[PDB]
């Protein structure tokens, strides 16, 4: 009966308010371990389940380039204590918003995407943004409230992310992120070997610090391509914005 | 390359050719919606690509 829920979003999107309605006063306040950031956390329940929920601090990608939230968070999924996610979202930035949505989808960790500030948003099709990202899209309008039992029942029912490639890469990278990938400890399932790879090329410096075997081994994937692409990590932000733009003009 | 539309890389070669330029000259030079192109400017940002000019709103290249 016990499921672990993370709760991660950019910041100022009403994820502290969301976190506020689901828990109300059984929240505990403590800090990450080994770090000084606060660290929050609050239990729940619905008609299966007994909610853990964790807080994960705003932040608006998984990507390290002085904050600790991209890497708290990125290290948090990637540890495999949360069944599944709760991705809030603010439906009047989707531009913003979808750069963290499309990271997390790519890892394949089961979602919910939270859909707020929908009154101060621009009309979208919530399901088929569902249906483009592959897992549930619950609408809130939080300064009421509602939907909180919309969201409950997709976490008693969603078990897995429809498996869609969403993300259009150039096959350079993709040979190279493989190639990483192939160096990485079996320990990490090979969806997740994959994003790591990906991460790196991308500048991610917590990515390539939780690779162990092949942070040194990134400097002959640079290499490799200097024959091919010219900035490795601009092409994979762009790859991931082309679809977020497909996306955001079939849904707005 | 996906669609026909605004590359990250197209708005890195644009300033590179201009060195600098407002948010809405890039949106209508580029044929690109304005709310994109502000997350696109943002996250080359964070990537620490394009700078923010404040004198409003410039932008160019570097870190
Ligand atoms: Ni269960
Ligand atoms: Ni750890
Ligand atoms: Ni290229």
């Amino acid at each position: 009966q016990k499921l672990t829920v993370g709760l991660i979003g950019n910041p100022n999107s009403g994820k502290t308010t969301l976190f506020n309605q689901l828990t109300g006063a059984r929240q505990r306040v403590g800090n990450w371990a080994g770090v000084t950031v606060e660290r929050k956390e609050g239990i729940f329940a619905t008609t299966d389940h007994q909610v853990t929920l964790v807080d994960l601090p705003g932040t608006y990608s998984l990507t390290t380039i002085t904050s600790l939230d991209e890497q708290i968070a990125c290290h948090y999924i990637l540890s495999g204590d949360a069944d599944m996610l709760i991705n809030v979202v603010d439906a009047s930035n989707l531009e913003r918003n979808l750069y963290l949505t499309l990271q997390l989808l790519e890892l394949g960790i089961p979602c919910v995407v939270a859909l707020n500030m929908l009154d101060i948003a621009v009309r979208i099709d919530i399901d088929a943004l569902a249906a483009r990202l592959g897992c549930p899209v619950i609408p809130l309008v939080s300064t009421r409230g509602r939907g909180i039992e919309a969201l409950k029942i997709a976490l008693d029912r969603h078990q897995a992310n429809s498996d869609l490639e969403l993300v259009h890469y150039p096959q350079p990278l993709l040979r190279e992120a493989d190639l990483l990938a192939q160096q990485m400890s079996a320990q990490i399932p090979p969806r997740q070997r994959r994003w790591l790879g990906l991460q790196m090329l991308e500048g991610d410096i917590y990515s390539r610090a939780y690779a162990g075997d092949a942070a040194d081994k990134l400097d002959i994937a640079l290499a490799n391509l200097s024959d091919e692409i010219d900035d490795p990590a601009l092409h994979i932000a762009d790859a991931r914005y082309q679809t977020i733009a497909a996306i955001c003009d079939a849904v707005s | 390359p996906l669609g026909s539309m605004a590359s990250l890389m197209e708005v890195r070669d644009m300033l590179a050719l201009q060195g600098r330029m407002e948010a809405k000259q890039l949106s209508a030079r580029l044929q690109t919606p304005q709310p994109l192109i502000d997350a696109m400017l943002e996250r080359m940002e964070a990537m620490g690509k394009v700078v923010r000019i404040s004198e409003q709103e410039w932008w160019a290249l570097r870190l």
